[PDB]
């Protein structure tokens, strides 16, 4: 009864056909939902910002097991599939966007959970015209002011903080070796 | 003892444990449940013994129990805790349903209150400070989450309720209150200095305890010192738990170290050692409290085991000391057990230091008091040759085991001379004359001490012989009980090679007769706990087995000694012999231990004989005639009927192989036989049968045993089957002994089974079986529930003496076992006859087992049987015997077998046996037998293993090319092609008496599939023997198709054998055959499809349900039936024959039928799923397989028809592929010839020879493998009956039914094949658009579990590719693809170097790479290839 290909597949599934197909990342991209289009849709987003927020962070009940590992997996090829700037800015403007706002959230384990992961595909996406992006947009500069939307009492805040710092070493070594 | 003493007085109670295990502990676990929900002091008292029970369920209590007022029991229960992480590790393994728990009450307790930094060091809070010097906020609470409390005088009533009413006054957070809890009775206590104190010594347990499994910091060790400083003594407690804190940190070494100060002789740990030492030594200065002594010598311990501490005690000199210890301190428990410690840190000192022990004499004050202690333990227990108290014991256990490791150790090798003329020897004289009032262990390290003296300074056994101590150790380990141990046993005989090291001692030694004492260890029960396997995952008798090797070292060093070694190691034999033979004992599992003294003994005897494989053990024993009493053993009465399948006799079978592996000597293989042969004349009654309406010899052998409770028990009682069970381990030791693979073992073995003593034996063996066979076949029919038999007496007579049922069973299956163990065993025997036989005496050794056979096959019961069962029972596992015996696994057979079962006789018995089977005794004629309704039940079994066997007898593949054939030659020679002759003409008339009539109950379709191999291996098989009755295989052919149909109508599993046998009929016959066949299945398939298009005409009139009648009657029709196995044997066929029969599929329009079908059933599946009652008509996936085939085949003859105009038939030039140079190289003209001529064939490989070296050439993947090497290298062919395929019209209705398919989830399997055609189909993006948009992937993503299939994924993700494959996105990936490959040198499954610039980067082979985009789509590739290379 349990569904043949649940959301971890259709994500392998559409980073084949990103890392192949050129046009599939960017028809993913400027993709959006509807409102009331399904349960978990609030208003009018992007499918990326569906992934990084809904299926990218951990959470500790399971629906499908590795959605985290796919949407990164997922997020990986939209980058590294050159697609021009069509794909790489968008999915890089939905990154700083959905930075803003798991940092503007209330704090909460949910807060902490899509930080950490945002963190994470920042770091697998690093892992160069992505960071070329990331200078223009500012994002290493919205991670150094990660704290400054934290509460500093926080039982999560160090692994939060050392999330952001894993991006912020990699790009500042890469800057100024 | 004393426990339980102590444990019956306490069963006041907390008076008694003031004074001072399962229900003692469980009612302490009961108070603990109790009081944690004149108490408290009964817990503080449960705690304080409890405490010294663990140093030799209520943790959950205890976590609770924290959560007191009193902070003795937080405490109490922290030193419990303690003392369990100090000892074993009980609470670092527990789970997390409290561990944690625990562990965060301990960290709470543990956690840092600033230090001196902050004015809360540790010397502070022990110094009264006038409650003034401390900082102002320790009388406050600051518990954060807000809670803040200036100070808690004002209500310092009930820190409980106090935090209680916090509870009540604000939400604390859930299950961490206990920090609230710990913070508040810590302010309370900070007040005054009891508490205060109190709190310490919980932080500093705690902290303990922390370690042993943040909390420590910079200033702890300094703090921790500061405290051991500390003069007003009252703190010794306080001292004492910072020295256990200490201990635990070791486990910062070097701070520790630099601040207690023990790297100089001033220091304030030194001299606080030495103070402590001085007031134990003399009586004036007080002695320093007990426990912080013991703290103090476990922190000299653990500070030694560790390199820098063992330096430091070095650097301090604490040597002297501690010999000061050892020299002047006293007899009292305590005493000796500071003395003990001093020892265990003298050990670790030494074990990095010499000089100082050596300068101070330690080596005279460890002697001296070894001797005093010797001497205090001499009133107790005065004897020497011409209990003790614990603490004693360990002193002396610790400084014998000091005395080995120097002996062991430079710096005494000068003067270890004047070990041995101090008093030493006289006190080991004491422990080793008393091994009962000091323990056994004591008494070993006595004895290997002076072992080890003996093998440093072996001129000193000269001394060691004058003053006597050898001739006290001989007495102590010869004459006086050994004590039975392990390490003890295990010792003996390296004890001994000291003793007799002086040839003096040799002779004392041999003068004692030491082995018939030595070896009685064996026979006796005393022993055996020493035996017995430790752990229960050494081997059985590994001591007896170590203790073997001992001897055996030692009569290697004493070759004088083997002669008497071997005398009583015979004597042993003789004993188990006596001791089984006689009644009066009885096996255990009067009982005697005798199984156990057979393992033992055994593991001690394979060990002696084997272990230096030198044969001279071997050739001593067997010359002193020992292997008769070896042999004997297995023959023994009294030894129970499970014996046999034991490790005991598993372990006489590896003594016997031992033996004849090293000696290379047939004695016991002569010796087993004669001994045997004994056993097997003694059951002829088993041979002879009632000769009146009777059932078996064992139960009227049994029945007639009186009364006695267990006959079976008795070999008076039961003989026969007594001497069944002796005769079963010998045989499982003929078993052991054939199991050899040198060739010379083989041979000696054969030349004792040739003899007349061997075919003696082997023809009583012989009738043993089929006796056996017999017997086990009525002993089972008469434990069967009155069912098998025909309601006669026929064994019931001695049921009837026996004896409601179970009361009778249960005392025939010791029978039932006996007699099929002991078949099993014959028959593993007479297998591996034959395999020694096979690879002169053999000849007859054959002759035997063939006699045997024939025996078997055409053995007839008495005729006093009720029923032809037990004579099918006996011929299935007669002829599942032969099987193993004429043939080989891998099912080649023998050819010297073959020889004597055709000429004495077993194939006409053989056949015999079927028609005797089927005709019933020539009641009906074999050809209305099969059909005949009263046919007996067995006769399908029967069949089943005939044909099985007769299947292997046919194969010309097998019985040609065995590799057990005879070699090239006064005898007849034998020809497999005769026997294959009169086989194949024996089995084609029963199988005609077997072809057409239904099948039976059960075996029916194993029966089918084995009839059928044996028509093709005959069928194949006469085209290859006519050349070196063809039109009865003729006729065969032409009629056979019938009965092939009646198979696939009854038994649709059988039609991969139907398609095999009608290849081989086709093979043989011509293309006027071919079209027949093929026709004919098609004419099947049209009628019984088009008869179901007839039975999905939608039901207007509702004469018929329309819902569940109409939807299940396209699925169970008959011929719904009959096409699942129609399309499916006209799809086997098409893939062998691929071209003719894709013409007559083509020409006979079938496939329209089948895709019109497709289509009509769609709405009865579609209103199946409306019924919510969906069941898949079975005959969809062959069709869908079959049209998947059909257009497979079409794509690739277009393909090779194009291919072929390319290129000249002549002397096609095939290449194989040089990465090296980057060549093409061409083969030799033969090569290339044959290659070519084996691929128009359509073979898949071809082989041909170069240089003498083997080449295979693989054309599914073009690659010529050397077979020497296994290297692979690309091979190419050098280039210069129209299949239409699926219509428009018809793709386009398949792939309606398929996305209807996929809507309605039909089946697993049956999506699985649809979803595989769309795969084909839709590689045109025509179709893979029609695919689309009939949202198909809704259907996908919707599907369940339930419908879902090992590639699924996969095969979806080709489909999706296809369908956004669009002309230009393939375009465009297929020039990313053809620039990727050829711009990287690409490895491959054909040793092209990776990274390669010649190999890796040809035209030729690249596009050889690039052949999944040619296949992709050839216009596109070729479009790109040209623009992009």
């Amino acid at each position: 009864s349990k569904p043949l290909m649940p959301t971890s597949t259709i994500l392998r599934l559409l980073a084949e056909l990103v890392r192949s197909y050129v046009g599939i990342a960017t028809l993913i991209a400027n993709y959006s939902y509807t409102v009331g289009q399904s349960e978990l849709i609030k208003e009018d987003c992007s499918v990326l910002a569906f992934v990084l927020d809904h299926l990218l962070p951990h959470t500790q009940n399971a629906e499908d097991k590795d959605t985290p590992a796919l949407a990164r997996l997922f997020l990986a090829s939209l980058a590294a599939a050159g697609s021009g700037t069509d794909a790489q800015v968008a999915l890089v403007n939905e990154v700083k966007a959905a930075l803003g706002r798991a940092l503007a959230m209330a704090e909460s384990t949910e807060k902490h959970a899509r930080l950490q992961a945002v963190m994470c595909i920042i770091s697998t996406i690093m892992e160069n015209n992505i960071i070329r992006l990331f200078l223009k947009k500012g994002l290493v500069n919205d991670l150094a002011r990660v704290p400054h939307s934290l509460d500093l009492s926080s039982p999560n805040m160090a692994n939060t903080v050392n999330a952001a710092l894993k991006p912020l070493e990699t790009l500042s070594r890469i800057v100024n070796q | 003892a004393d426990c339980r003493a102590l444990i019956d007085k306490l069963k006041d109670e907390q008076l008694l444990l003031e004074l001072q295990w399962v229900d003692l502990l469980d009612r302490f676990d009961g108070i603990l449940a109790d009081a944690g929900q004149q108490l408290k002091m009964l817990l503080l008292a449960v705690l304080n013994f409890t405490a010294l029970l663990i140093e030799y369920s209520s943790i959950e209590h205890l976590t609770t129990l924290l959560a007191s007022s009193d902070m003795q029991v937080v405490l109490a229960v922290l030193n419990l805790l303690y003392v369990f992480s100090k000892r074993s590790n009980y609470i670092t393994r527990l789970g997390s349903d409290k561990r944690t728990p625990l562990l965060t009450r301990l960290q709470h307790l543990a956690e840092s209150w600033g230090g001196k930094e902050n004015g809360f060091g540790l010397a502070e809070c022990c110094r009264d400070l006038h409650m003034m010097k401390y900082p102002p906020s320790a009388t406050t609470l600051h518990f954060e989450f807000y809670i803040h409390i200036e100070q808690l005088d004002k209500i310092s009533e009930s820190p409980s309720e106090i935090m209680e009413s916090l509870t009540k006054m604000y939400s604390i957070p859930k299950d961490k209150q206990m920090l609230l809890f710990t913070h508040i009775r810590l302010a309370h206590g900070f007040s005054n200095h009891r508490k205060r104190l109190q709190a310490v010594q919980a932080r500093l347990h705690a902290i303990s305890i922390l370690v042993y499994s943040s909390i420590l910091y910079n200033g702890l060790i300094e703090e921790l010192v500061d405290v051991l400083q500390i003069t007003d003594k009252q703190l010794m407690e306080i001292k004492a738990a910072s020295l256990r804190t200490l201990t635990s940190i070791v486990h910062k070494l070097s701070s520790i170290i630099d601040c207690t100060g023990t790297a100089s002789y001033h220091g304030f740990l030194p001299v606080l050692v030495r103070n402590c030492i001085q007031a134990m030594i003399d009586p004036s200065m007080d002695p320093y409290p007990h426990q912080f002594a013991t703290a103090l010598f476990s922190f000299l311990y653990h500070l030694a085991s560790y390199d820098a501490g063992g330096e430091a005690l070095v650097s301090c000199g604490m040597m002297e000391a501690l010999l000061k210890v050892i020299k002047f301190l006293g007899d009292e428990q305590d005493q000796i057990t500071f003395v003990t410690r001093a020892v265990r840190v003298v050990d670790l000192i030494t074990n990095l230091d010499m000089a100082a022990f050596q300068s101070h004499s330690g080596l005279s004050i460890f002697i001296y008091r070894l001797e005093h202690e010797v001497d205090l333990c001499r009133k107790e227990c005065p004897f020497v040759i011409k209990q003790c108290i614990p603490q004693r014991a360990a002193l002396l256990k610790s400084m014998l085991n000091f005395l080995k490791k120097a002996i062991q150790d430079p710096a005494f090798s000068d003067g270890i001379r004047h070990v041995m003329d101090g008093s030493l020897p006289t006190s080991l004289k004491h422990i080793i004359s008393n091994a009962e009032y000091y323990g056994p262990s004591l008494f070993l390290l006595a004895t290997e001490v002076v072992t080890v003296f003996v093998f440093q300074e072996p001129s000193l056994l000269s001394s060691l012989q004058d003053n006597g101590l050898t001739d006290v150790m001989l007495h102590a380990l010869l004459i006086k009980d050994v004590p039975a141990t392990r390490e003890v046993l295990g010792s003996l005989p390296n004890v001994f090679s000291a003793l007799c090291l002086n040839a003096r001692g040799l002779q004392s030694f041999v003068q004692c007769q030491p082995f018939e004492r030595l070896f009685k260890v064996l026979l006796s029960p005393d022993y055996l706990p020493a035996m017995r396997r430790r752990r229960s995952s050494d081997p059985l008798g590994d001591t007896a087995s170590n203790l073997g090797s001992a001897v055996d070292e030692l009569m290697r060093h004493q070759p004088t000694l083997k002669t008497d070694a071997t005398t009583a190691i015979i004597k042993l034999l003789e004993e188990i012999c006596n001791l089984g033979r006689d009644p009066k004992y009885i096996c255990q599992k009067i009982p005697i231990p005798l199984m156990d003294y057979i393992l033992n003994v055994m593991k001690f005897v394979e060990s002696i004989l084997s272990n230096n494989t030198t044969d001279d053990h071997c050739q001593e024993f067997v010359n002193q005639k020992g292997l008769l009493p070896l042999v004997t053993i297995l023959g023994l009465p009294n030894l129970p009927i499970d014996f046999p399948t034991s490790a005991a006799c598993q372990a006489v079978a590896g003594v016997c192989k031992s033996i004849l592996t090293l000696s290379h000597e047939p004695k016991v293989l002569q010796e087993g036989l004669l001994q045997l042969d004994s056993i097997l004349s003694s059951l002829e009654p088993l041979h002879r049968p009632i000769e009146s309406p009777g059932g078996s010899v064992l139960l009227r052998e049994l029945a007639c045993a009186g009364n006695v409770a267990d006959a079976t028990l008795s070999a008076q009682a039961t003989p026969l089957l007594h001497a069944l069970t002796a005769a079963h381990a010998y045989i499982m030791m003929f078993v052991h002994t054939c199991r050899v693979g040198q060739s010379e073992i083989r041979s000696i073995s054969v030349n004792q089974w040739g003899s007349q003593l061997g075919l003696s034996v082997l023809s009583k063996l012989s009738q043993l079986y089929c006796s056996l066979v017999w017997e086990s076949t009525v002993l089972l029919s008469l434990c069967t529930p009155n069912s098998l038999p025909s309601g006669c007496e026929f064994g019931q007579a001695d049921m009837q003496k026996l004896v409601a049922m179970a009361a009778r069973i249960k005392q025939i299956k010791p029978l039932l076992s006996a007699s099929s163990r002991l078949g099993r065993a014959l028959a593993e025997l007479f297998g591996l006859l034959v395999k020694l036989c096979v690879g002169p005496a053999a000849r007859s050794t054959a002759s035997a087992l063939t006699k045997l056979l024939t025996k078997g096959l055409s053995w007839q019961p008495p005729p006093y049987t009720p029923t032809p069962r037990f004579r099918l029972t006996f011929f299935i596992c007669s002829v599942g015997f032969t099987s193993p015996m004429l043939f080989d696994e891998r099912k080649y057979p023998y050819h010297l077998m073959l020889q004597k079962f055709l000429c004495s006789g077993g194939h006409n018995a053989l056949f015999e046996t079927f028609n005797w089977a089927l005709s019933m005794g020539g009641k009906v004629p074999v050809s209305e037998g099969l059909e005949h309704s009263d046919l007996p039940d067995g006769t399908g079994e029967f069949l089943d293993a005939w044909l099985m066997l007769v299947e292997k007898m046919v194969n010309p593949t097998t019985v040609l090319e065995s590799p057990h054939s005879l070699p090239a030659k006064n005898f007849p020679q034998f020809s497999a092609l005769r026997f294959l002759v009169v086989t194949q003409k024996a089995a084609f008339t029963c199988i005609k008496n077997l072809w057409n009539r239904k099948p039976l109950k059960v075996y029916g379709g194993r029966m089918a599939e084995s009839m059928l191999a044996i028509l093709c291996h005959i069928l194949r098989g006469e085209p290859v023997i006519r050349e070196r009755e063809q039109d009865e295989l003729h006729t065969f052919t032409d009629t056979m198709l019938p009965g092939c149909f009646h198979l696939l109508d009854e038994l649709p599993d059988t039609v991969y054998r139907v398609c095999d046998l009608i290849m081989t009929a086709i093979k043989r016959n011509g293309a006027d055959y071919r079209d027949m066949i093929l026709k004919q299945v098609v004419n099947q398939v049209w009628e019984a499809a088009d008869v179901l298009i007839k039975a999905a005409l939608p039901l207007t009139t509702s004469d018929t349900k329309t819902v569940s009648e109409w939807i299940s009657q396209m699925a169970t029709l008959p011929q719904a039936s009959n096409l699942a196995t129609r399309i499916l044997l006209l799809t086997l066929l098409f893939e062998e024959l691929k071209l003719p029969c894709a013409w007559v599929v083509e020409s006979s329009g079938i496939l329209n039928v089948l895709i019109k079908l497709l289509e009509v059933v769609q709405p009865c599946l579609q209103a199946a799923k409306e019924q919510k009652e969906v069941q898949t008509p079975k005959w969809i996936t062959p069709v869908l397989l079959l049209i998947d085939f059909y257009e497979k085949t079409a794509i690739s003859s277009k393909r090779r028809a194009q291919m072929t105009k390319y290129l000249q038939s002549n002397s096609n030039n095939w290449r194989w592929f040089d990465d090296r140079s980057g060549r093409w190289c061409s083969y030799s003209a033969s090569n290339n010839s044959t290659i070519d001529s084996a691929w128009k064939s359509g073979e898949t490989s071809v082989r041909f020879t170069a240089g003498r070296r083997r080449y295979t050439v693989q054309f599914t993947t073009m690659v010529q493998v050397n077979e020497e090497t296994g290297n692979r290298r690309p091979v190419m062919l050098t280039l210069l009956i129209l299949i239409q395929g699926l219509t428009e019209d018809m793709v386009t209705v398949l792939i309606r039914a398929c996305v209807s398919m996929l809507g309605v989830p039909v089946d697993p399997d049956t999506l699985h094949a649809t979803l595989r055609l769309c795969l084909r189909l839709t590689r045109d993006h025509k179709y893979a658009m029609m695919f689309a948009e009939l949202k198909s992937t809704r259907m996908i993503l919707n599907l369940t579990q339930s419908s879902g299939f090992n590639g699924f994924t996969p095969l979806v993700t080709l489909l999706l590719r296809h369908i956004i494959e669009d002309p230009c996105t393939l375009r465009h990936t297929m020039e990313k693809v053809v620039r990727s490959a050829a711009t990287s040198g690409a490895g491959s499954t054909t040793s092209g170097v990776v990274s390669g610039s010649l190999g890796s980067r040809e035209i030729n082979y690249i596009l050889r790479v690039l052949g999944p985009a040619a296949c992709r789509n050839p216009d596109i590739f070729t479009e790109v290839a040209n623009c992009c290379i």
